[PDB]
This record gives C-alpha cells, sequence and structure tokens, in this order.
C-alpha cells in the first residue's frame, strides 16, 4: 500500500555485527559472562547492483506527451545537487507516471 | 496486373524505432493541376514599374509540378519529434524511398 512490488520471497535481510573482543579477564576463574569489552567500530564499502527490466512505450498518440523537466529559469542552487555548505537535497517528489495509455 | 480496378499501392504512414535508428514513413494525397496551359513561359521583372533593382529577375515557368518533402513535419509527428529531441544527441538521414501510386 505504500508502493512498489509485493514479494513472497523478497531480497533477504543482510545482518552485520562487530564481533565482541573482550578486555583482559580477571586471571582467576569466574563463571559470570564477560561484561568488559574493547570499544570498536567498523567501516567499509557496500556495493549493490540491480538489473531492471523495461517495458517500452508503444503509443501511437499524435500530440506530444508530458515529460518530467528541469525548470529553465535561473536559481541560486541546482535542483538535486549540493549547496554552498555541501549538503545534498531532493527538492520535490518525482513520481513515475507521465506517459499515457488508453484504458 | 496493372489495371483499372486494382490498387497500385497501400497507405504506409508510421514510424518505427530500432536501436540507433528510426524509420519514418508517411503517405499523403495530392492533386496536380495543368499549369500554364501546357506551355513554357519566360518570366521577368525589371526596374520599370517602380520595382527595385534588387528584385529584378529573369527566368521561365514550366507546365511541370514537383514533389517536395523538405520540412521535418512531413516525416515526423509531434510525438515522434519529442522522442527524438529528448533522447538523442544527434541524428542524420541515412536513406530515402519514394512512391507514387493509385493515380486518377
Amino acid at each position: 500500500l505504500m508502493g512498489g512490488f509485493g514479494l513472497k520471497h523478497p531480497p533477504p535481510q543482510i545482518l552485520i555485527k562487530n564481533t565482541p573482543v573482550p578486555a583482559d579477564p580477571p586471571t582467576t576463574f569466574s563463571q559470570a559472562k564477560l561484561a568488559s569489552f574493547i570499544t570498536q567500530y567498523s567501516t567499509g564499502q557496500v556495493s549493490v547492483e540491480i538489473e531492471w527490466e523495461l517495458q517500452k512505450e508503444n503509443s501511437k498518440r499524435w500530440n506530444p506527451e508530458i515529460q518530467y523537466t528541469s525548470n529553465y529559469y535561473k536559481s541560486t542552487n541546482v535542483d538535486f545537487a549540493v549547496n554552498v555548505d555541501g549538503t545534498y537535497s531532493e527538492p520535490r517528489p518525482i513520481g513515475t507516471r507521465y506517459l499515457t495509455r488508453n484504458l | 496486373a496493372d489495371g483499372v480496378g486494382s490498387s497500385s499501392g497501400n497507405w504506409h504512414c508510421d514510424s518505427t524505432w530500432l536501436g540507433d535508428r528510426v524509420i519514418t514513413t508517411s503517405t499523403r494525397t495530392w492533386a496536380l493541376p495543368t499549369y500554364n496551359n501546357h506551355l513554357y513561359k519566360q518570366i521577368s521583372n525589371g526596374t520599370s514599374g517602380g520595382s527595385t533593382n534588387d528584385n529584378t529577375y529573369f527566368g521561365y515557368s514550366t507546365p511541370w509540378g514537383y514533389f517536395d518533402f523538405n520540412r521535418f513535419h512531413c516525416h515526423f509527428s509531434p510525438r515522434d519529434w519529442q522522442r527524438l529531441i529528448n533522447n538523442n544527441w544527434g541524428f542524420r538521414p541515412k536513406r530515402l524511398n519514394f512512391k507514387l501510386f493509385n493515380i486518377q
């Protein structure tokens, strides 16, 4: 209901964790689980690749269809670009429905 | 097979988009009058009569007519022209095919 593709077997969940590395234990045995760990984090790169199938537009319509367009008029910032401070923004929602068909 | 009661052609008008090329065919109905009563005539304009030297000419008008498709809207529709201009950096004509048929 929010949108997209319903899937019985969707892309699986990918779960990641830093393996705990404990600090030095007491040197005399204790049954209690070790609560003292070395503070750690991890970084890296993630790459994802999707292949999408397209359904081409066969329409025989004569007059030109509505398209998604960038505004021609001048502005302080480019839409879908970083600003002076360096942060990226998306100025508007872009839906997918522009070309037309007959019922 | 050429005869009075059988058509010598069909109406082919549409475009097809294949990869790096597009093929636009178009069919029209025309009417050809007799021009100049089957005569050649020389035509000219001099300076006499208030006309400028810049507009003077000499030539001939012929009984013949001519087919000209030199404008893009002949070949492309407005929807096809939109597909072209929005999706492509450039285009050039490769080849041509012409037909006259169903002549009354």
